[PDB]
């Protein structure tokens, strides 16, 4: 019922509560991954995965 | 062993068996492998806290 902040371990907001109104919201950063250039040598081709 | 065959085979699957129940009571026996995994998840746990 306190204040409209959230925590975790690593000091990164997780859930919060609007100002203007009371409904309670969690925060996640989206869709976060990594590339992995699958690829041959350069002179044998260019094309990668 | 050509004389002692079947003793052999009795002992052999014995062993098997109490093997197969050791390793069926506690985890401890795998001691080794609960580390390479713990300490591993414990350096990534404290690299977070950071
Ligand atoms: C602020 O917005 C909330 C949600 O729409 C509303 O309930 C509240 O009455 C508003 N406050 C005002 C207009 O002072
Ligand atoms: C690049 O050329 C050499 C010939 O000089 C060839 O042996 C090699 O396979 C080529 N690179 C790749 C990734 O195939």
């Amino acid at each position: 019922p306190f204040q409209q902040f959230g925590r975790d371990i690593a000091d990164t907001t997780d859930a919060v509560r609007d100002p203007q109104t009371l409904e309670i919201l969690d925060i996640t950063p989206c869709s976060f991954g990594g590339v992995s250039v699958i690829t041959p040598g350069t002179n044998t081709s260019n094309q990668v995965a | 062993l050509y004389e002692n065959q079947k003793l052999i085979a009795n002992q052999f699957n014995s062993a098997i068996g109490k093997i197969q129940d050791s390793l069926s009571s506690t985890a401890s026996a795998l001691g080794k492998l609960q580390d390479v995994v713990n300490q591993n998840a414990q350096a990534l746990n404290t690299l977070v806290k950071q």
